[PDB]
DNA sequence: TTAGGTCACGAAGGTCAA
DNA sequence: TTTGACCTTCGTGACCTA
């Protein structure tokens, strides 16, 4: 289980359960440190139908679950 | 031997002794693969994480040192030769 | 006694078809 | 230009023979 987007998890990563998406999500993420806005209040819901609803919420929440930025090589 | 069953690197239970320290059977396996590949690990840290059961794959720098300072000797560690050779000699008296 | 050999598992990387 | 299902490496360690 995927303790971002909930989704199935192919197994920890970055030090988080986690779906395939939210892995490549997250290294993309660092690899390139892309920066995202929040298009509303921050606080938006994410699950797999809408973990691409906002960048800023999907990545912010993976660090609020700990996935660690140093995992990423 | 009689001395306590854990690993003088991770606090694990250990199996025994191995390239001379009190080890669990984990860093043992490292502890050679270690000095056979002769890595270069470096610590994110400031040199000088806990090794623990459970976190020791976290920072190798820090557990091969700690390894070493326990005492382990790259000396038990037997060469690529020795190995070839033994390995012959036993397998050529499989000859039936 | 411990040594090396196994090898089934992570967990990091990467590829590219949509 | 991002995704994410799939695939590639390789370090791990529990077990085992000797
Ligand atoms: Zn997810
Ligand atoms: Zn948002
Ligand atoms: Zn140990
Ligand atoms: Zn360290």
């Amino acid at each position: 289980i995927c303790a971002i987007c909930g989704d199935r998890s192919s197994g920890k990563h970055y030090g988080v359960y986690s779906c395939e998406g939210c892995k490549g999500f997250f290294k993309r993420t660092v690899r390139k440190d892309l920066t995202y806005t929040c298009r509303d209040n921050k606080d938006c819901l994410i699950d797999k139908r809408q973990r691409n609803r906002c960048q800023y919420c999907r990545y912010q929440k993976c660090l609020a679950m700990g996935m660690k930025r140093e995992a990423v090589q | 031997r009689n001395v306590p069953r854990i690993c003088g690197v991770c606090g694990d239970r250990a199996t025994g002794f191995h390239f001379n320290a009190m080890t669990c059977e984990g860093c043992k396996g490292f502890f050679r693969r270690s000095m056979k590949r002769k890595a270069l690990f470096t610590c994110a840290a400031n040199g000088d994480c806990r090794i623990t059961k459970d976190n020791r794959r976290a920072c190798q720098a820090c557990r091969l040192k700690r390894c070493v300072d326990i005492g382990m000797m790259k000396e038990f560690i037997l060469t690529d030769e020795e190995v070839q050779r033994k390995r012959e000699m036993i397998l050529k008296r499989k000859e039936e």
